[PDB]
RNA sequence: GCUAGUAGGUGGGGUAACGGCUCACCUAGGCGACGAUCCCUAGCUGGUCUGAGAGGAUGACCAGCCACACUGGAACUGAGA
RNA sequence: CCGCAGAAGAAGCACCGGCUAACUCCGUGCCAGCAGCCGCGGUAAUACGGAGGGUGCAAGCGUUAAUCGGAAUUACUGGGCGUAAAGCGCACGCAGGCGGUUUGUUAAGUCAGAUGUGAAAUCCCCGGGCUCAACCUGGGAACUGCAUCUGAUACUGGCAA
């Protein structure tokens, strides 16, 4: 099956786009230690109504513009 | 049947007033195939009983194994000074590993066939100081009545 | 190199024959043989530890003829198999042609035997070889040829094969000049002057 | 440190340099001569030894120890860095090694024929 | 009173074990229940004993051979800002060929021996000889 | 674009050939999609000097892709 | 400390195809110490060397990838420059 | 592959004071010079030079440069900080790291399994082919890894109480 990849939000101002971080663990190699290594990405809303910690599933696809290649699939939860 | 050979031999600098005091004196290694403990000195005043009195004293006391079948069955540590001096088991189908003073300690203690290595500083007064701390460590079979007896 | 120089003087130092110029003569034959191959280049002392642990190296490695780089190649191929390394190595060293031919009798020295594969008049099964080294293994077949069941040579170091007792583990033809390497060598009792313990340690690093 | 810490700042490691001035790229360089020189080494009571400044192409002007038994130089001469030193000499960094171009086979060593340049003798 | 919990505990234990106390207490939880155990069955303390009260507390007693129950093996492995994990082989071969080495699997709390072959990785805290 | 050919991989003075299919914008040597074979020219007896498949032999060369003479002459002497 | 097709949105246009690739308009955003921006140096990889291992070092021949052809720039035909 | 004479045409290079196996006799005399380091030589030098001898390697031998090893002496494996090199002069505190104890939930971390893939070459395991060996080569394992698919819920984390 598919994959969508829990984002949240954190910076959403721009009509019809939400920025969106996603934090993963990434473990050191040399020290194994698990840490946060936050990395945006740039996702687009269908209509933008987003802000700060909103769960949310992006998948990989086609651009619609520049640095893109995420939509939004659905809002798990909100909280702003 | 015994075993004992000789290690150091040397000789020591005093001084009383206006001494050099050259007193000759030394190390020693004793076993038994099971190892013993000792490695005194003996003042001398000649090379050959310098080496003599010092096995007189250094066959003073023995010390029992841990091996089995000629190996040690489990990896132990032990320390003394920056000697630091660390085995793990050997499997059979090998020689004697390990040159230093830890070649010469690890035969008479009855091994034949057992891994060494020696981190840290050898120094060669103590590494044997740090041989014998290890046949105080030990996973030899009353250890394991030690938890299925005991 | 091959040597080509003053074998029974080695002797002296070796404090051991180890088969130098046997036919007649070992030591203190005809030859000044246990003394030192120096007037005072080198004279008897109490020896060094480093020269025995030099010395016994040298020993199982010039009974073979095997070179520095060779008898070193042959422990990196027993501590690469699971079984025992101190005997592997002493087998891989037995599968030289030279020291096999001796041991059927053939030559009287050990460097005379080296030096028969030399000129042609050795072969091994219907293959010709003048290599001093082969591979040699159980159920091979050691032929002399046409041309040395005629030189006299070969035939006055049969001599000597009358004198040594062969080993078990080979067939040994004079009759016919031939004899089998039928199974592997026993080393249950050739192990009587080598301590593979010794070595094993000097060569780790 | 703290494996916390580490994970933030990776251990320093340590950096190569040699006994010659800059690893160099050869282990046989040809250098050009100023002058030839003769200091005495440290202590009053040690041997002169034989010295000289350089006029290598690299701009390094530096002093080369120069062994054999003495020389046939000219002070313009075209050398061959062995980038030993000698430990008597103090702030070397080079010594001179001596078969081909203007140096060549030293005098009576004929035994020591892969130093200097010595051919074998042919007695 | 405790940040790390386990790491208090076995401080308690070995100090306490040299002076061959008779028993030493230090605040329970779970763990601390299902570890005590492997050292009541091998045989290092007699039994344990859980008195809830205004928080559960393990009052475990000591046990000696005869004057002795010294272990020649410890670590804190996984722990706070050091939690790591192994596989069902990567498990410890310890000393003794029959070691303990108290491993959480994904199911219990079992230990190398037992935990290899029941095909289950988990993280050590320790490691027994 | 990839061809059935040969392919050596001998020493010199050794021709031992490899059938492979290879490109021709690579080389016989370089790039390889596959082995496919192994082949003798000198008819040596030593073990699998020889094999030429009938899977591959008969799927890669169904959308084309041509083979060699010793190959064409081989498929009649294994008889397959 | 950084950024004006800069960040994004509409609608135009363009590519074999997705894309500010490019534009007109619109919004005023975007990025940054989880190290931006800038400065030094370097073709990259399978691998290679050494080493008990971990690691470090390294990228020769051989294979794969990428890039370059007096210098700089530019377009043509074509599935392909 | 056969024949043809005739040992014929075929040994050298470094080193021998200690680390390090391997010295004597002369000449020299802190000069000459030697020397990787520790260091040699002041006229009875196992250390300099020659000779004699001895030692190790051998169609090569020795020197240098260079990289890793030894060196656990940058240390995750595998390091210290009273005085040996190292603890801010002392508090406060933002980011960061870290979280007593019990229950419910989740399954992200984590554990299990499955599936792709992890190029050829290379290693190894087993095994062959060249007169041997060098070299050539087959098959197996490795391909430590990664993503994907499904489960597990002890621990780690989230959420709730």
């Amino acid at each position: 099956k598919i994959r969508t990849l829990q984002g949240r939000v954190v910076s959403d101002k721009m009509e019809k786009s939400i920025v969106v971080a996603i934090e993963r663990f990434v473990k050191h190699p040399i020290y194994g230690k698990f840490i946060k290594r936050t990395t945006k990405l740039h996702v687009h809303d269908e209509n933008n109504e987003c802000g700060i910690g909103d769960v949310v599933e992006i998948r990989e696809c086609r651009p619609l513009s520049k640095t893109k290649s995420w939509t939004l699939v659905r809002v798990v939860e909100k909280a702003v | 049947e015994l075993q004992e050979k000789l290690i150091a031999v040397n000789r020591v600098s005093k001084t009383v007033k206006g001494g050099r005091i050259f007193s000759f004196t030394a190390l020693t290694v004793v076993g038994d195939g099971n190892g013993r403990v000792g490695f005194g000195y003996g003042k001398a005043r000649e090379v050959p009983a310098a080496i003599q009195k010092a096995m007189e004293k250094a066959r003073r006391n023995m010390i029992n194994v841990a091996l089995n079948n000629g190996t040690l069955q489990h990896p132990v540590k032990g320390v003394h000074t920056g000697s630091r001096v660390f085995m793990q088991p050997a499997s059979e189908g090998t020689g004697i590993i390990a040159g230093g003073a830890m070649r010469a300690v690890l035969e008479v203690a009855g091994v034949h066939n057992v891994l060494a290595k020696a981190y840290g500083s050898t120094n060669p007064i103590n590494v044997v100081r740090a041989t014998i701390d290890g046949l105080e460590n030990m996973n030899s079979p009353e250890m394991v009545a030690a938890k299925r007896g005991k | 190199a091959r040597y080509l120089g003053p074998k029974l003087k080695l002797s002296r130092r070796e404090g051991t024959d180890l088969f130098l110029k046997s036919g007649v003569r070992a030591i203190d034959t005809k030859c000044k043989i246990e003394q030192a191959p120096g007037q005072h280049g080198a004279r008897k002392p109490r020896l060094s530890d480093y020269g025995v642990q030099l010395r016994e190296k040298q020993k199982v490695r010039r009974i073979y003829g095997v070179l520095e780089r060779q008898f070193r190649n042959y422990y990196k191929e027993a501590a690469r198999l699971k079984g025992n390394t101190g005997e592997n190595l002493l087998a891989l060293l037995e599968g030289r042609l030279d020291n096999v031919v001796y041991r059927m009798g053939f030559g009287a020295t050990r460097a005379e035997a080296r030096q028969l594969v030399s000129h042609k008049a050795i072969m091994v099964n219907g293959r010709v070889v003048n290599i001093a080294s082969y591979q040699v293994s159980p159920n091979d077949v050691v032929s002399i040829r046409e041309k040395a069941k005629k030189q006299s040579r070969v035939k006055a170091a049969l001599e000597l094969a009358e004198q040594r007792e062969k080993p078990t583990w080979l067939e040994v033809d004079a009759g016919k000049m031939e004899g089998t390497f039928k199974r592997k060598p026993e080393r249950s009792d050739l192990s009587a002057d080598i301590n593979e313990h010794l070595i094993v340690e000097l060569y780790s690093k | 440190a703290t494996v916390n810490q580490l994970v933030r700042k990776p251990r320093a490691r340590k950096v190569a340099k040699s006994n010659v001035p800059a690893l160099e790229a050869c282990p046989q360089k040809r250098g050009v001569c100023t002058r030839v020189y003769t200091t005495t080494p440290k202590k009053p009571n040690s041997a002169l030894r034989k010295v000289c400044r350089v006029r290598l192409t690299n701009g390094f002007e530096v002093t080369s120890y120069i062994g054999g038994e003495g020389h046939n130089l000219q002070e313009h001469s075209v050398i061959l860095i062995r980038g030993g030193r000698v430990k008597d000499l103090p702030g070397v960094r080079y010594h001179t090694v001596r078969g081909a171009l203007d140096c060549s086979g030293v005098k009576d060593r004929k035994q020591a024929r892969s130093k200097y340049g010595v051919k074998r003798p042919k007695a | 009173s405790m940040q790390d919990p386990i790491a208090d505990m076995l401080t308690r234990i070995r100090n306490g074990q040299a002076a061959n106390k008779a028993a030493v207490t230090m605040p329970s939880s779970k763990l601390k229940v299902a570890i005590a155990n492997v050292l009541k069955e091998e045989g290092f303390i007699e039994d344990f004993k859980v008195e809830g009260d205004t928080k559960p507390e393990l009052e475990l007693t000591l046990k000696y051979f005869q004057g002795k129950a010294v272990v020649e093996s410890i670590q804190r492995v996984s722990r706070p800002g050091l939690r790591i994990y192994k596989r069902k082989d990567e498990l410890p071969k310890v000393m003794a060929g029959l070691g303990i080495a108290v491993v959480s699997t994904s199911k219990g709390v079992m230990t190398d021996r037992a935990a290899r072959q029941a095909g289950l990785g988990g993280e050590i805290i320790c490691y027994v000889a | 674009m990839v061809t059935i050919r040969l392919a050596r991989h001998g020493a010199k003075k050794r021709p031992f050939y490899q059938v492979v299919v290879a490109d021709s914008r690579n080389a016989r040597n370089g790039r390889f999609i596959e082995r496919v074979g192994f082949f003798n020219p000198i008819a040596s007896e030593k073990e699998e000097g020889t094999r030429l498949d009938l899977d591959r032999i008969a799927h890669w060369v169904g959308q084309g892709a041509t083979i060699s003479d010793r190959v064409a002459a081989l498929i009649k002497e294994v008889n397959k």
